């Protein structure tokens, strides 16, 4: 049993801002992958172990952390990041997704 | 197995030129790069595409990994005008890439 | 199945004559990688337990002195002994051992008088 | 290219069994895992289970043990999901997932959905 | 640290015993590796030997044709062509890897013109 | 300082296709080694294990794999076994340093990992440092077969099984060998 | 190496019989075994084989269900189990080894276990 938690479940972000969204987890876990799901379509692989960017992603996205809490920082928010960000977890237990963050522009 | 980009390659003196080898299957960073002056025998210049060899200037920077390897010769002098090679080291046979001749 | 047969069914040969033995396979038992045939020959008297004396393909085995020789490839194969001795009076089988139904037939020794 | 193309959207009566196809292509089918993901509408994703198609050995979630059974036919490069005893609450969208490196889904699949009809 | 070789002009039916004299290292533990080079069409790998033991390796287009041997006492390695033709008129090198096993061809010998038209 | 992509890498390869990375033109720190002590085995031959940043070599070749815990002793000069005679054999005059630590929270999954293959049967023993990636059929029996994988026709890469609910004898150890050379 | 069978058996029709192939002189788990059936002077068929390392069996299509091959590893003794004998299984049985290297599917044969059907 490993269960995650993404505490900022809805985030507002004006363009040209630095927004950091976090992933809190039960106990310990290793590296923490990420994923992005556009509303109404198949999701896309976004971030590898903590900080590699899946070879098809603009370089604004950068995440880091260690221990139990892992977080993702977008450098400059644009119009294209109107999607939900999920997370897997690389550990011995099977991959249980978190809740998510919805990132809306105001 | 390998393949190459340009069979012939034209540059001026100060220009920067990239030579690319695209491998068909996966080679986990084990290619190497040879130059061959038209008289003598080809010598080793870049191996494990990031790493350079001894006796080689810092001008030659090969880079890339995965299955796309690239050699960026920075400031091609009047000396470094010869063809260039590729390789693979993991599967048998160690089949070479084609030549790619550099010229003015 | 892979079926083989001896076209010489009877020898009828006395002491000291040139003999041949032949078997014809149904399909080719040439392993294309190592370029080896896979046949074998072995002798037995009508009383005792047989014993193998030919290796991978028409080769020899350390044992009885190899006066006999075999040869061939593909489908048609040979086994020849130059002179009949006292230890040559025995029935010889042609065995296929390439494809896994290992079937083999008989080729019978007889004597002339 | 590497792409896991799925079937069409399916609608069945409650109580029936559902077979989901997952045509893998482009990569070596007998080395990468195949996972399965459930997305209820308006909600987050949930894990179902995986089936390593070389040596078939399935693992299921604790809340998905009697409804979902997975088979992986090796020589066709297609995995399968036998969803059984279907009720109205299991009306959602189902993708595939492939992975090698531990839990990181390399190639997801386009959305095929499964719903009940009345 | 350097290889040394010979030269040859031969007949289209004959057989050639080339050479690669090795010097300066332990010939028992490294692999000797032979490549060929036609004028144009890039390089090509032929085969290799382990002069400590005699465990030769080959390529399927070049197995049976070149019968590589080695001799521990004289500190050299021999390749033996067979059924030469107009396509085999090329240049034949020998190369030792840098660190034995799985590495790069760091030491190359001078070319042996083998011209076997007629 | 190129000792930062060798140890803390994402996924090591198998034992049969043991990956190599070349290290050159930078004196390493050797600070995580023999001063962090989170590793299990530091059986380090030749050179002293405490004097590494003072000394300098010609070539620094590193390679890595993942083995079961009962096979961590096989990465050794000449100690025969199952992986040291078909997968990865050190030579008898190897100098360098052998590193090993536990990996169960990264490489194990509930239901087997099934992706850390190891080579079972080969026609002869291995040479020092010779690696083979081919998956050719061993054909232990009399007959040859055309890769059909039948009676006495094996797939030579047996697959490890890795679960977190095991002992210490069955747990993948991330083992990295350091090979150095003087001239 | 020398490879010994058991004595001659006289078996009632439709019975389970165990033929013992006791051997020594070599490590038993290294080479295979085989069993053939010489039907009173014409060695036409083969029953099957069994690898001592893995216990894997493979039988001819002529003898399916009526032939079973089971060999334990510790005693270095082979065993063949014939179930439901009929009037067609009146023959002698040899047990075989596989060469000195993996060169020939037969070699170092045994004596002849003469199994007739005693009605
Ligand atoms: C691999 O990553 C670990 C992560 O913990 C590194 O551990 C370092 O530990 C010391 C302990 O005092 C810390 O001061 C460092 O900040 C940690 N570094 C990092 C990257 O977090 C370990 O050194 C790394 N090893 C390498 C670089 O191979
Ligand atoms: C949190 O993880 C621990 C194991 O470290 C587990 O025992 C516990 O049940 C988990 N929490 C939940 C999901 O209740």
């Amino acid at each position: 049993q490993i269960v995650l938690s993404q505490s900022p479940t809805i985030l507002s972000a004006s363009p040209g801002e630095k927004v950091t969204m976090t992933c809190r987890a039960n106990s310990s876990v290793g590296f923490m992958h990420w994923c992005q799901q556009k509303p109404g379509s198949s999701p896309k692989p976004w971030i590898y172990a903590t900080s590699n960017l899946a070879s098809g992603v603009p370089g604004r996205f950068s995440g880091s952390g260690s221990g139990t809490s892992y977080s993702l920082t977008i450098s400059r928010v644009e119009a294209e990041d109107a999607a939900t960000y999920y997370c897997q977890q690389w550990s011995s237990d099977p991959p249980t997704f978190g809740s998510g963050t919805k990132l809306e522009i105001k | 197995v390998m393949t190459q980009s340009h069979k012939f390659l034209s540059t001026s003196v100060g220009d920067r030129v990239n030579i690319t080898c695209k491998a068909s299957q996966d080679v986990d960073t084990a290619v190497a790069w040879y130059q061959q002056k038209p008289g003598q025998s080809p010598k080793l210049l870049i191996s494990w595409a990031s790493t350079r060899h001894t006796g080689v200037p810092d001008r030659f920077t090969g880079s890339g990994s995965g299955t796309d390897f690239t050699l960026t010769i920075s400031n091609v002098q009047s000396e470094d005008l010869a063809d260039y090679f590729c390789q693979q080291y993991s599967p048998y046979p160690y089949t070479f890439g084609g030549g790619t001749k550099l010229e003015i | 199945d892979i079926v083989m047969s001896q076209s010489p069914s009877s020898l009828a040969v006395s002491v000291g004559e040139k003999v041949t033995m032949s078997c014809k396979s149904s399909q080719s038992l040439l392993y294309s990688s190592n370029q080896k045939n896979y046949l074998a020959w072995y002798q037995q008297k009508p009383g005792q337990s047989p014993k193998l004396l030919i290796y991978w393909a028409s080769t020899r085995e350390s044992g009885v002195p190899d006066r006999f020789t075999g040869s061939g490839s593909g489908t048609d194969f040979t086994l020849t002994i130059s002179s009949v001795k006292a230890e040559d009076l025995a029935v010889y089988y042609c065995q296929q051992y390439y494809s896994f139904p290992l079937t083999f037939g008989a080729g019978t020794k007889l004597e002339l008088k | 290219q590497v792409q896991l193309q799925q079937s069409g959207p399916e609608l069945v009566k409650p109580g029936a069994s559902v077979r989901i196809s997952c045509k893998a292509s482009g990569y070596t089918f007998t080395s990468y895992y195949i996972h399965w993901v459930k997305q209820r509408p308006g909600q987050g994703l949930e894990w179902i289970g995986w089936i390593y198609p070389g040596n078939v050995k399935s693992i299921y979630n604790e809340k998905f043990k009697g409804k979902a059974t997975l088979t992986a036919d090796k020589s066709s490069n297609t995995a399968y999901m036998q969803l059984s005893s279907l009720t109205s609450e299991d009306s959602a969208v189902y993708f595939c997932a492939g992975e090698e490196h531990g839990n990181y889904f390399d190639f997801w699949g386009q959305g095929t959905t499964l719903t009940v009809s009345q | 640290q350097l290889a040394q070789s010979g030269a040859e002009l031969a007949r289209p039916g004959a057989s050639v015993k080339l050479s690669c004299k090795a010097s300066g290292y332990t010939f028992t533990r490294y692999w000797m590796q032979w490549v060929k080079q036609r004028p144009g069409q890039g390089l090509e790998w032929i085969g290799a030997i382990y002069p400590g033991d005699g465990d030769s390796r080959y390529t399927q287009k070049f197995k049976g044709k070149a019968t590589l041997t080695a001799d521990k006492s004289s500190s050299t390695a021999y390749m033996q062509l067979s059924s030469l033709a107009s396509e085999d008129s090329a240049v034949y090198y020998c190369a030792r890897r840098n660190y034995y096993g799985y590495d790069a061809f760091a030491y190359w010998g001078q070319g042996t013109l083998v011209t076997v038209s007629a | 300082c190129p000792f930062g992509e060798v140890f803390n890498a994402t996924r090591f390869a198998s034992v049969y296709a043991w990956n190599r990375k070349r290290i050159s033109n930078c004196v390493a720190d050797y600070s995580v080694l023999y001063n962090s002590a989170s590793f299990s085995t530091f059986k380090c031959y030749g050179v002293s294990p405490t004097k590494l940043n003072d000394l300098c070599f010609t070539n620094v070749y590193a390679d890595s794999f993942v083995i079961r815990g009962d096979e961590v002793r096989q990465i050794a000069p000449g100690q025969t076994g199952k992986i040291a005679d078909y997968n990865y054999k050190l030579p008898d005059d190897f100098t360098g340093c052998v590193i090993a630590w536990n990996s169960n929270n990264l490489d194990s999954k509930v239901g087997g990992n099934y992706n850390y293959l190891y080579r079972l049967f080969r026609k002869s023993n291995l040479k020092p440092f010779e690696r083979d990636i081919s998956t050719e059929i061993y054909q232990a029996g009399s007959t040859p077969c055309n890769g059909v994988e039948g009676f006495n026709c094996y797939f030579p890469l047996q697959s490890y099984g890795f679960q977190p609910t095991n002992g210490v004898g069955y747990q993948p150890y991330r083992v990295v060998v350091l090979s150095f050379e003087l001239l | 190496v020398q490879l010994q069978q058991s004595g001659p058996e006289l078996v009632n029709p439709g019975a389970s019989v165990k033929i013992s192939c006791k051997t020594s002189g070599y490590t038993f788990t290294e080479y295979t075994m085989h069993w053939v059936k010489q039907s009173h002077g014409k060695s036409l068929e083969w029953i099957g084989g069994i690898n001592p390392n893995n216990g894997d069996t493979i039988y001819n299509q002529k003898f399916k269900g009526k032939a079973t091959l089971t060999v334990d590893k510790s005693s270095s003794t082979a065993y063949m189990e014939l179930r439901s004998l009929t009037s067609e299984d009146s023959a002698v049985f040899y047990c075989a080894r596989e060469g000195d290297y993996y060169v020939s599917s037969y070699g170092y044969w045994g004596q002849g276990t003469t199994l007739t059907v005693s009605s």
